[PDB]
DNA sequence: CGGCCGGGCGCCCGGCATGGCGGCCTATAAAAGGGC
DNA sequence: GCCCTTTTATAGGCCGCCATGCCGGGCGCCCGGCCG
């Protein structure tokens, strides 16, 4: 079993249940940028907890960058408050975490070629294109990028226990190859 | 290239703040030695006011102020919203013509520069050579009235705000308010009447912050022009929005001294409204309560306010400190860090009042709540302030009698000893504390779930260890103050902890023993803990 | 034997303009939500 | 394709540069001789 993963990113979606005039948000908030040619949302930011919000005209927003579930929820609530202050009748509704990313560093290098050869059905490896082995796991639906340095990053999770289970499942395989 | 070209560029490209400070000092001395060439420096420093960088604009404004300060004084006689001769006449006109520019940086620089120019040279403004003295004085009045009018129009149209932090910031409003404060020092009282009428007492508040706090000694006791501002502030305090509440609280705090001196009568209503607004548990995300408590601490620091508060509890104890200041206890565990820090600082200010009022609310309740704060805190500053408040409270309570401290905290000592000497687990297998040990601010049994559960993976092990050592320091101090015969439960608790199956509890027990030894009057008192430690090593 | 010998050839000059190594620079890879 | 966040990280192609020349024209060196 051994060491535990450290979460690095959490993505949450929350519906404010009201239409927003994006340019009015951009012109009033210092911490907002709007470029309709590049992207259809205003990119707001706050410094506690450090997070970014893609707030769309339809009332949905995507809050990213948090390191914990409580931080993500609190940041989403703060963004809803900020939209409320600008005059819109935004209401915090429909919160749901939709991605968690983790990272871990087991203390030994990995023989990626042998791992790819043995577990070819569940992995892909093109070292000319990307220096990391890609591993897709069916039971917890987690995708792991495995690197020769002994560092693994897990993605696609919707709960912390999913990345924990994925690391527990993958650790014996990495032990076998050095 | 001359020296001036390289000297001005330091204000933008300076490696450190001291280098830019030295640059502006050198430039001011240059103008002093060569008074004939102010315009050469001004034409090179002014273009920085519209630069995008914040620090460059601030430094350029300071440089303009210090350059202008050395020139002689002038005396030639003997609704579109804002979103994202007089020697300096063309400079001021260039600042005012882009004071309504769309870009907010230009407005920020224009306001700063106008403030800096008028701060030193407002008296001589607007006059023209060849005109008589009295007519030039009238022209100066017209100029200052025009500047105040334009600045107030800017204040009532700008809506640019920054929401990066909890406390929203309006840069253009703050700079324009400081510009009004600079302007209003030189005008006659008739223009002050005009400006007070223009900024009518309704709820602007940031405008009020500098429409008063200037010509202060003459506005005091000046009838309506000082009676209406207190009504406006009191209305703002009771308003719904957190923003206006925070702004009003920050506007009254620097003026609290003279607003207190204005009347003894107004103190009753003011403190009533402040305590009433603080009694209502504000919204979770509001930083306004910090400003409200800073206002409360400042108001209670003056002697006459203390006299008024003592007088207020005439027919009953409802308005006394003992019944009121527990209204601050709920905010100890507020989500925003500023509110928690404000609660602790206000409680420390109240504790250091003296005057025989502190003995009322000082009891085991606040001590246990502060110990819970020590255990469950994660922020360094709030933890430090909590431990400081704990030390001050214990010292004040031991000033009356050590027996009072010993038997006031006796009801709470054992659960807090359980919390202090609690173990720490591993990342995925926590060892949670019992929630029944924590009291509510207004309840017998219990936002801080992660620290209580002991989840090392979600809250780092450093935070848990730091909470343990802080609790050890607090409990060692409170052991040291209380008399020796009452320490039976304390000493047996730590002695049993020293033999626990856990590793963390033994560490905490040793820490508590060490802090108790350190805080004692002499080291010989704690000698009963000698042989268990020698058995440990 | 001492001293001037010719004598060869490696070095540098200069033009335009073509082909073969370059370093460096995205792009590569993974999840996901939203709207265009 | 387009964008936001996050930890991981390195090797193909693309745009350049860069030494390639090769005929006369000259200088300077050392490397072979000999002359009275």
């Amino acid at each position: 079993s051994g060491i535990t993963p450290t979460l690095q990113n959490i993505v949450a979606t929350v519906n404010l249940d009201c239409r927003l005039d994006l340019k009015t948000i951009a012109l009033h908030a210092r911490n907002a940028e709007y470029n309709p040619k590049r992207f259809a949302a205003v990119i707001m930011r706050i410094r506690e907890p450090k997070t970014t919000a893609l707030i769309f005209a339809s009332g949905k927003m995507v809050v990213t960058g948090a390191k914990s579930e409580d931080d993500s929820k609190l940041a989403s609530r703060k963004y809803a408050r900020i939209i409320q202050k600008l005059g819109f009748n935004a209401k915090f509704t429909d919160f749901k975490i939709q991605n968690i990313v983790g990272s871990c560093d087991i203390k030994f290098p990995i023989r990626l070629e042998g791992l790819a050869s043995k577990h070819h059905n569940f992995s892909s490896y093109e070292p000319e294109l990307f220096p990391g082995l890609i591993y897709r796991m069916i039971k917890p639906k987690i995708v792991l990028l495995i690197f020769v340095s002994g560092k693994i990053v897990l993605t696609g999770a919707k709960v912390r226990e999913e990345i924990y289970q994925a690391f527990e499942m993958i650790y014996p395989v990495l032990q076998d190859f050095r | 290239a001359t020296r001036l070209d390289r000297l001005v560029t330091i204000l933008e490209t300076g490696s450190t703040r001291l280098i830019r400070d030295t640059a502006v000092n050198q430039l001011a001395d240059w103008q002093k030695q060569h008074p004939e060439e102010l315009f050469n420096l001004l034409s090179r420093v002014v273009p920085y006011l519209r630069h995008k960088d914040w620090e460059t604009r601030t430094t350029a404004a300071k440089a303009i102020g210090k350059i202008i300060e050395n020139a002689p004084l002038y005396d030639p006689n003997a609704g579109r919203p804002l979103l994202r001769e007089w020697p300096f006449e063309r400079l001021c006109e260039f600042l005012k013509v882009d004071l309504f520019d769309p870009q907010w940086e230009t407005r920020h620089g224009a306001a700063m520069g106008l403030r800096e120019v008028i701060r030193v040279h407002g008296a001589g403004a607007g006059r023209r050579r060849g005109k008589t003295r009295k007519e030039n004085n009238d022209l100066n009045r017209q100029w200052l009235d025009d500047l105040a009018y334009r600045l107030l129009c800017v204040l009532m149209l700008d809506k640019f705000t920054d929401y990066s932090s909890d406390t929203s910031v309006a840069p253009i409003r703050e700079t324009v308010g400081q510009t009004l404060g600079a302007v209003l020092r030189h005008i006659s009282v008739e223009s002050v009447h005009a400006i007070y009428r223009l900024l009518y007492c309704m709820v602007g508040m940031v405008g009020l912050r500098y429409v008063v706090a200037v010509r202060k000694d003459l506005l005091l006791q000046d009838g309506d022009m000082i009676d209406g501002v207190v009504r406006c502030v009191m209305q703002g305090l009771g308003d719904i929005d957190d923003d206006v509440r925070s702004v009003s609280a920050a506007t009254l705090i620097p003026m609290a001294k003279e607003f207190v001196m204005m009347r003894r009568s107004a103190l009753d209503s003011l403190i009533n409204i402040v305590w009433e607004s603080l009694s209502n548990l504000g919204d979770d995300l509001s930083a306004s309560t910090g400003k409200i408590m800073d206002l409360l601490a400042t108001l209670c620091s003056f002697p006459e306010v203390l006299e008024a508060m003592k007088v207020s509890a005439s027919q009953d104890e409802e308005r006394s400190f003992t019944l009121l200041v527990p209204r601050l206890y709920p905010f100890l565990r507020h989500t925003i860090t500023s509110v928690r820090l404000a609660v602790l600082k206000a409680l420390m200010t109240f504790a250091n009042l003296g005057g025989e009022t502190s003995q009322g609310w000082l009891n085991g309740r606040i001590l246990r709540l502060i110990f819970q704060n020590i255990i469950v805190e994660r922020d360094q500053d709030t933890l430090n302030m909590s431990l400081e408040l704990w030390t001050t409270l214990v010292r004040r309570l031991a000033a009356r009698d050590p027996a009072i401290l010993a038997d006031e905290f006796e009801a709470h000592a054992e659960p807090m000893m359980q919390l202090a000497l609690h173990p720490i687990g591993v990342p995925r297998h926590p060892i949670p504390m019992n929630p029944a040990l924590f009291q509510k601010p207004s309840g017998g049994t219990y936002v801080d779930g992660h620290m209580i559960q002991g989840e090392v993976d979600l809250v780092g092990v450093d935070v848990l260890i730091r909470s343990r050592i802080s609790a050890a320091k607090a409990m060692g101090l409170i052991m040291s103050f209380i008399p020796t015969p009452r320490l039976a439960s304390y000493d047996t608790a730590v002695l049993q902890a020293l033999s626990s199956p856990y590793a963390s509890t033994q560490l905490a027990a040793a820490m508590v023993i060490d802090e108790y030894a350190k805080n004692c009057s002499t080291p010989e008192v704690a000698s009963r803990f000698i042989e268990p430690l020698q058995k440990i090593i």
